[PDB]
């Protein structure tokens, strides 16, 4: 999910 | 052990004040359903990127597992957008300041179907905050409380609850600091927290509206906004 | 008004005195149940509870001070939250179960019966667990339930007149806050603990609002599916929410 | 409204 990636970025 | 719990009230306030995201602008084009909803979802999408980076800076939040961080934001994102909107609109009685260059009123809500109702709720919350003379420092505590609280029961948990208590302590701290009597402190704490119930209600209604709007395939929605929406099943 | 003249002890007394009864369902462990009967038990029960709730509301300090139109509005907004909090309160001593009625204790499993009622069940159980974790007292419970009645529709109400209606509610609300604090102080909580617990209790109201909203949509869904019977009062309450 | 009625009676 995009949120997962953004939370990690 | 989370660093959040060791912070003093003043450090908590400053951390939150410092994490605040910016006020974004909408289009500089000087209203249909498609056009209004297009601006709002565009704005929302941009605000979400800032919110995700704001949340990582709320003390205690990064100590949670990624999965829990996702859960909380998924549950709370619309509530957070809404309380921010309400806060921005506070000094503008009768208007919703979506952006500095997008300051709307009830009449324009009529243009989108099922929007004036949400608009009227938002406006009343704004008025309520204004009449209570809500302070920026109280606002940021309330906003972080929403982030940690909204998804907490659809769940570590102790951690979230310990951090929630820390934010309570911080609120009272601010009210004592502003010179409020004991009774005024607890009454004001209650008043503010009860508004969070109304914010939940508005989010639930906004989510339904967003869903129908999605189904009506009227305005395109970013993959991000669609994922945040889909999380509410 | 008598409302704003009540001491904390008198307020607790009033609220305790006004508690409605616990009703029985029509459940029969020997009878086979479908989705449309299990749910029918719950809606039959809710309908009967509503009648008692209306009469309980009249005995909540401040409530009959309001115009009839405003009473109607508050109950239309709050009814399902009030039913839900009562259910969670009854279910406190039954981990993993919802005590809809003394003869109707339900498991998450049995809750799958209705299409999608599972999520709502889980939310109610989480709340019940939360009440257990906090060791919620009956005195605190009646305060919260009256808060819901007075608070939930207060921001969805004409004139600078109809604004004084809203202001009386805020005064009563503050009085209930005072009562909660008084209860905690007598329980020996420090001031920091009092404030923390007050917040913990009030934040639960947000989750109750959420559950009510979710239940309201499942209810509307059931209506349209027209397979499970719904009473006229329940139908009218539903409609108030659109 | 039934509710309105019951609130009077
Ligand atoms: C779905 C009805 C409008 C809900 O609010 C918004 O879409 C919105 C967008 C950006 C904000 O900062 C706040 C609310
Ligand atoms: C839409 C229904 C959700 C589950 O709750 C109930 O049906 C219910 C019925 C009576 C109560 O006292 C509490 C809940």
């Amino acid at each position: 999910k995009i949120l997962h990636r953004l939370l990690q970025e | 052990n989370s660093l959040a719990l060791s912070l003093t009230a003043d450090q908590m306030v400053s951390a939150l004040l410092d994490a605040e995201p910016p006020i974004l602008y909408s289009e500089y084009d000087p209203f249909s359903e498609a056009s209004m909803m297009g601006l709002l979802t565009n704005l929302a999408d941009r605000e979400l990127v800032h919110m995700i980076n704001w949340a990582k800076r709320v003390p205690g939040f990064v100590d949670l597992t990624l999965h829990d961080q996702v859960h909380l934001l998924e549950c709370a994102w619309l509530e957070i957008l809404m309380i921010g909107l309400v806060w921005r609109s506070m000094e503008h009685p009768g208007k919703l300041l979506f952006a500095p260059n997008l300051l709307l009123d009830r009449n324009q809500g009529k243009c989108v179907e099922g929007m004036v109702e949400i608009f009227d709720m938002l406006l009343a919350t704004s008025s309520r905050f204004r009449m209570m003379n809500l302070q920026g420092e109280e606002f940021v505590c309330l906003k972080s409380i929403i982030l940690l609280n909204s998804g907490v029961y659809t769940f570590e948990k102790d951690h979230i609850h310990r951090v929630l208590d820390k934010i309570t302590d911080t609120l009272i701290h601010l009210m004592a600091k502003a010179g409020l009597t004991l009774q005024q402190q607890h009454q004001r704490l209650a008043q503010l927290l009860l508004i969070l119930s109304h914010i939940r209600h508005m989010s639930n209604k906004g989510m339904e509206h967003l869903y129908s709007m999605k189904c009506k395939n009227v305005v395109p929605l970013s993959d991000l906004l669609l994922e945040m929406l889909d999380a509410h099943r």
